[PDB]
């Protein structure tokens, strides 16, 4: 973070203090998915079999 | 407000398209700094004496 700091004020002399450098966050996994429970399926049997 | 995060939500392509704007986002934050240095000040000043 010195050297952060050094790119972020553009000297090679940063003098005491609080100085913001950049933003921090995080990724998602994968993903994720959420569906309703499956219905009554269509009679296919009289159909088929 | 972090600008690049409030004019794109989280898109690499946004971002990249924004870049081409130029300097808009660090001197918008440096003005947020600014002003927030500016309230302490004024607080301090108000009742720190």
């Amino acid at each position: 973070p010195l050297s952060e700091t050094k790119c972020t004020l553009k000297s090679f002399t940063v003098e005491k203090g609080i100085y913001q450098t950049s933003n921090f966050r995080v990724q998602p996994t994968e993903s994720i998915v959420r569906f309703p429970n499956i219905t009554n399926l269509c009679p296919f049997g009289e159909v088929f079999n | 407000v972090d600008c690049t995060m409030y004019i794109c939500g989280d898109s690499t392509e946004c971002s990249n398209l924004l870049l081409q704007y130029g300097s808009f986002c660090t001197q918008l934050n440096r003005a947020l700094t600014g002003i927030a240095v500016e309230q302490d000040k004024n607080t301090q000043e108000v009742f720190a004496q």
